[PDB]
């Protein structure tokens, strides 16, 4: 009741903005010539992701308010599968964009070779092809469960063997690791910038270099806020036996929420935080 | 002569004397001055400076009287 129109009320307040947000930012990269950089190739796939993510919110909050699913199979296979691809194709963009920031602050002589933009394009690609390993059997899976009281969407397991294995992967994988890949990737280049007087040869080259390497890293901090809490809900309620009160059912949702919520932010924080993304904005808008 | 420096700077670079005469690196590489990680002490004579505020911003220079 309540607690599904309230769903309902902000899932289309984030569908609404996000859906605008990340196509605008799309529509800049390939519209402007300047614009295109490795970065913003990177940029381009998280925004890709997030359109993806942001498109599904209105039936997810139909199915809450009517208490049914009636959008059929096929729609409930892709709906499920954009589930998983949304925090795997998230998580491995942000981890190449440390990476590339790490040989360009780090690695000059070489990193000039390797920032190419076609590299980047071909990253991406394989970031796609590495994520169906986990996508394709999660929608080759996914079921139209038909409980007697109403219509069900979930995941169908050969149980605990292969459920408890997913949602380990999923930690594992997807979360951990390439947290501590970013996390050594920047404490070298925190370590790199604290000691030298300048990094490009030219001052202005410093000064760029210096503003995207802290426009990145705000992106990667905001993302693990927003995901964090959803990640540690699931194993914590794997192992106890939480029992059911409303306390429970209104927290879960609201972590969903919000690793739901950050889909939309981020077109904010690139018109904040970067000159070209502001002036392009101002100029499509006006 | 010195040059001495104060408020509030992340991290000073180069520091130096323009009539060209004198500079000092931080490390210690000289192109007569000696510098103490807050003061380097070596027509009228004016000091200069290098420095940045914040991790993330840009080289500056200052100048003095
Ligand atoms: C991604 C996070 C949200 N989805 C919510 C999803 C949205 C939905 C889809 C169809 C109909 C209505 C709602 C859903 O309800 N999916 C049911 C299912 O497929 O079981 C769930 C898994 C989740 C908590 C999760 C977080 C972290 C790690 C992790 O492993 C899992």
């Amino acid at each position: 009741m309540v607690t599904a129109i309230t769903i309902m009320a902000l899932y289309s307040i984030v569908c609404v903005v996000g859906l605008f947000g990340n196509f605008l930012v799309m529509y800049v990269i390939v519209r402007y010539t300047k614009m295109k950089t490795a970065t913003n190739i990177y940029i381009f796939n998280l925004a890709l992701a997030d359109a993806l993510a942001t498109s599904t919110l209105p039936f997810q909050s139909v199915n809450y308010l009517m208490g049914t699913w009636p959008f059929g199979n096929i729609l409930c296979k892709i709906v499920i599968s954009i589930d998983y691809y949304n925090m795997f194709t998230s998580i491995f963009t942000l981890c190449t964009m440390s990476v590339d920031r790490y040989i360009a602050v780090c690695h000059p002589v070489k990193a000039l070779d390797f920032r190419t933009p076609r590299n980047a394009k071909i990253v991406n690609v394989c970031n796609w092809i590495l994520s169906s390993a986990i996508g394709l059997p999660v929608m080759f899976m996914a079921t139209t469960k038909y409980r007697q009281g109403s219509i069900d969407c979930t995941l169908t397991f050969s149980t605990w063997y292969w459920e408890n294995l997913l949602k380990i992967c999923v930690f594992i994988f997807a979360f951990i690791m390439p947290v501590l890949i970013i996390t050594v990737c920047y404490g070298l280049m925190i370590l790199r910038l604290k000691s030298v007087r300048l990094l490009s040869g030219s001052r202005e080259k410093d000064r760029n270099l210096r503003r995207i390497t802290r426009m990145v890293l705000v992106v990667v901090a905001v993302f693990i806020v927003c995901w964090t809490p959803i990640h540690i809900y699931v194993i914590i309620k794997a192992l106890i036996t939480i029992p059911e009160t409303t306390f429970q059912t209104v927290s879960w949702h609201f972590c969903i929420a919000l690793g739901y919520t950050n889909s939309c932010l981020n077109p904010v924080l690139y018109a904040f935080l970067d000159e070209n993304f502001k002036r392009c904005f101002r100029e499509f808008c006006i | 002569l010195s040059c001495a420096a104060s408020g509030t700077i992340f991290r000073l670079y180069d520091m130096g004397w323009y009539r060209l005469v004198a500079s000092i690196t931080s490390g210690g590489s000289t192109k007569t001055i000696s510098r103490d990680n807050n003061t380097v002490y070596l027509a009228v004579y004016y000091c200069n400076a290098e420095y940045r505020t914040g991790i993330w911003e840009e080289l500056l220079d200052g100048w003095g009287q």
